RNA sequence: UUCGGAGAUACUCGAGUGGCGAACGGGUGAGUAACACGUGGGUGAUCUGCCCUGCACUUCGGGAUAAGCCUGGGAAACUGGGUCUAAUACCGGAUAGGACCACGGGAUGCAUGUCUUGUGGUGGAAAGCGCUUUAGCGGUGUGGGAUGAGCCCGCGGCCUAUCAGCUUGUUGGUGGGGUGACGGCCUACCAAGGCGACGACGGGUAGCCGGCCUGAGAGGGUGUCCGGCCACACUGGGACUGAGAUACGGCCCAGACUCCUACGGGAGGCAGCAGUGGGGAAUAUUGCACAAUGGGCGCAAGCCUGAUGCAGCGACGCCGCGUG
RNA sequence: GCUCGUAGGUGGUUUGUCGCGUUGUUCGUGAAAUCUCACGGCUUAACUGUGAGCGUGCGGGCGAUACGGGCAGACUAGAGU
């Protein structure tokens, strides 16, 4: 068959894309708590962070470019509603 | 990609062709984007002709022939004038 | 296939003789079969069945070709009967014939089945082949000097030879100025009752 | 040595479809149904059919009642249901 | 040099890492009365590997592991550990506008707006290998083509009223979430709507079309070869990888069935070609070749292709020719 | 059995306008194959290739306004008082 290459590939991309994106939403969560807490001293840091860890995973290929660009919009906006 | 085939439409022995710009993705005998030409392989030498202004606009947009396709370009000269050689006319 | 029997009553059923020739007549009346000498019923369809027949063995032709003949013809533009003639008189053997290379039609189908011609400097061994205008026939020039065929090189003199084909010196050949009109060539039928025939 | 980036190549933007109607509702907090009719003819027998429709168009600004025969011309899937916007209200009801 | 064994340095290459392909091609018509299909539009609401083409760049580093070797567990299927080594494998930086936010200009309109520009503030890559010497292959970001695809709409094509009331994410709105993309697609709240005699809801049947048969035509019947689209892959559900998945010869779970077992546990899926049993009135060879065309990988030669090109069998059909 | 009446269907004479129906023309589309007409090639034919039709339709532009329809009026012959 000597499809079980693809297989074990196929696990390996798994483990390295869920990785990411679950260091993404820890990110996002903890800009979203920085937000609710409307400081805006740390949120203004931790907005540019979070924009590069998402710009960075769309580089890698593990989410899409767009998906990087809403996410990227909605927690700007998010900041400057605070 | 973008392809120039040869597809057979003839009968059981007599194998006409049609030059067809195709999708790699689609079978032989499929629904082609633009017949540009025909080819004849049981006549005198054969029959070839081909539209060669369409040819060109193919090339030109980043159509890739096949190898007979290839072959039949050099003859009739289209492939030499998109390529920029001297001889545009081999028949 | 073909019909291969008896000619003679072929001819008495249908009222018409049809060959000619040495045995162009049986030299007795036309009782058909042993209750031949009935006076019989009449039908229109009779009419149109015999008239149908007299076509086909005129020509040698099956019912299954004669049909699609049929529709050539009522399917070419202008009229059908004279198309529909047409058509049966442009087959080779029939050219043959009517060149007067033939003592009957069933012979010169059987010269043209053993390939003694040549079209297009083309071997052909069809007897359905339909000769076309400007169309030269050539006998085979390895088959000459045979007896069957001689016998026809010095008696072309009898039969006339039509106004649409036309035979040169001894080299026995044929050319097609147009195709022909059989209606004002030797019709021994009327062509309008297969028409009739064929609709119902 | 288009030195930068090739412009476009031009293009005609396509129409969309604009028709004429009868307001039919309006409590619906920003949405307004319209009735749409058109005559066609029967497949077989000839005769002209009638036939009404009703489409759902937006009002971002909702001011339109019963009656006011209205323009409108359809537009992306603004909802599960509505594919119209409102133009404009001509011949307001009497 | 053993005189039966040695030497990766060496063309070549089993196993292995890595890239690409495997989503095409091939089958079947179970389901489906639906934007599934046909035809015409929209997408200012979208994506698109490889291919073409314009403009830029290709800069620094780092830690591992497969394979190998030594071991452990298991009946097997497989699997644990310790050492050990690379890369165009993986990870972190520098610079890089078509990412984002805010404020502006210039064009246009079809309401959202779209396109192009200016400033300020945030950001986002790359990979090297080869060379009988102009062997050659490559890599990344972007503008524009071509291609393919998604989504939305008008109209069209069955029977049934001895099915008359259906609907509560239902209909609409706002703020969020989610998507490649608009959208009750999802959620909290608010309003009370939406569909229906022009047949809603329900029941029966069915893949749809170019076409095929018939007919003077209009119509009627039909959807088999061939071609296009759709659906499915033992039954039901789910996701992952990827440019792209009903993922036929991939993965996970449940179920039925067949098989192996040391009883602890494992394996499988011809609606691919050929073929077997069964059902039936009834339908074929476990054939040959990659010679041609199309397809995949490779610089190429090449290698793979039951696609395909042919052959065998059946008067099963149409056509043609004989038995003078 | 007869009537009244809801939706629907249909509608007198006349003026103006619109151009939805209707009709003219042009552009795009209506794949290929199959079908029809003409050739071309297999010895003929079936079969096959080419060209023109067909594809009744739909969409865009530009004309016409007799009739139907819409919109704005008028009239008394139908209808009613
Ligand atoms: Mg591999
Ligand atoms: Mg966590
Ligand atoms: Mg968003
Ligand atoms: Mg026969
Ligand atoms: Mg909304
Ligand atoms: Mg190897
Ligand atoms: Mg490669
Ligand atoms: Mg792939
Ligand atoms: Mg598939
Ligand atoms: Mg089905
Ligand atoms: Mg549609
Ligand atoms: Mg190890
Ligand atoms: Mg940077
Ligand atoms: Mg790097
Ligand atoms: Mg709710
Ligand atoms: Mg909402
Ligand atoms: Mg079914
Ligand atoms: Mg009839
Ligand atoms: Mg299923
Ligand atoms: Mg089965
Ligand atoms: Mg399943
Ligand atoms: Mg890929
Ligand atoms: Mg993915
Ligand atoms: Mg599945
Ligand atoms: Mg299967
Ligand atoms: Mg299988
Ligand atoms: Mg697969
Ligand atoms: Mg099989
Ligand atoms: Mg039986
Ligand atoms: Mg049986
Ligand atoms: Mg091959
Ligand atoms: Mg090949
Ligand atoms: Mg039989
Ligand atoms: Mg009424
Ligand atoms: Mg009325
Ligand atoms: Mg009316
Ligand atoms: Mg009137
Ligand atoms: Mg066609
Ligand atoms: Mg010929
Ligand atoms: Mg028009
Ligand atoms: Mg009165």
């Amino acid at each position: 068959k000597s499809q079980q290459k693809r297989n074990r590939t196929n696990e390996r991309a798994r483990l390295r894309n869920k990785a990411v994106k679950s260091s993404l939403r820890t990110a996002v969560r903890a800009f979203r708590e920085a937000a609710h807490a409307g400081d805006k001293a740390k949120a203004a840091e931790l907005l540019a962070s979070t924009n590069r860890k998402l710009d960075k995973a769309a580089s890698k290929g593990v989410i899409h470019k767009n998906q990087a660009a809403n996410k990227k919009s909605a927690l700007a906006q998010a900041l400057n509603k605070l | 990609a973008v392809k120039i085939k040869l597809t057979r439409l003839g009968k059981i022995r007599n194998p006409q062709y049609r030059v067809a710009v195709a999708d790699a993705r689609t079978r032989r005998d499929g629904r082609a984007i633009e017949v540009i030409g025909r080819y004849h392989p049981k006549e005198e030498p054969s029959l070839i002709e081909i539209n060669s202004e369409r040819a060109q606009y193919w090339l030109s947009v980043g159509a890739q022939p096949t190898e007979p396709v290839l072959k039949l370009l050099k003859i009739t000269g289209d492939w030499q004038k998109f390529k920029g050689l001297p001889g545009a006319q081999g028949r | 296939a073909r019909y291969t029997g008896p000619v003679t009553r072929k001819s008495r059923r249908l009222r018409t003789d049809l060959v000619g020739g040495d045995q162009a007549f049986e030299k007795r009346p036309y009782p058909p079969g042993q209750h031949g000498r009935a006076r019989i019923k009449e039908s229109e369809y009779l009419l149109q069945l015999q008239e149908k027949q007299k076509a086909r063995f005129t020509y040698g032709v099956m019912e299954k070709q004669f049909r699609r003949y049929y529709e050539e013809a009522v399917r070419q533009p202008g009229k059908t009967g004279e198309e529909l003639l047409k058509i049966l008189e442009s087959r080779l053997d029939n050219v043959i014939y009517r060149a007067g290379l033939a003592r009957t039609r069933r012979m010169a189908r059987q010269l043209v089945s053993h390939g003694h011609f040549n079209v297009n400097g083309v071997h052909v061994n069809v007897p359905s082949y339909r000769v076309s205008q400007y169309d030269i026939v050539d006998v085979r020039d390895k088959s000459l000097n045979t007896v069957p065929f001689q016998i026809a090189r010095e008696t072309a003199g009898e039969r006339p030879i039509p106004s649409w084909l036309q035979v040169v010196g001894e080299r026995q050949r044929v050319l097609i100025h147009q195709l022909p009109e059989r209606a004002q060539i030797d019709v021994p039928l009327t062509e309008q009752l297969i028409v009739e025939y064929y609709s119902k | 040595k288009g030195p930068k980036h090739t412009p476009r190549t031009p293009k005609p933007r396509g129409r969309r479809k604009t028709r004429i109607g009868y307001v039919v509702s309006d409590k619906m907090q920003k949405t307004i149904v319209v009735e749409l009719e058109d005559r066609m003819r029967h497949p077989l027998y000839g005769k002209i059919i009638r036939t009404t429709k009703k489409v759902k168009a937006h009002d971002e600004d909702s001011v339109a009642g019963i009656g006011d025969r209205v323009s409108l011309m359809e537009t992306r899937p603004l909802s599960a249901t509505k594919r119209w916007r409102l133009v404009e209200i001509l011949e307001k009801a009497k």
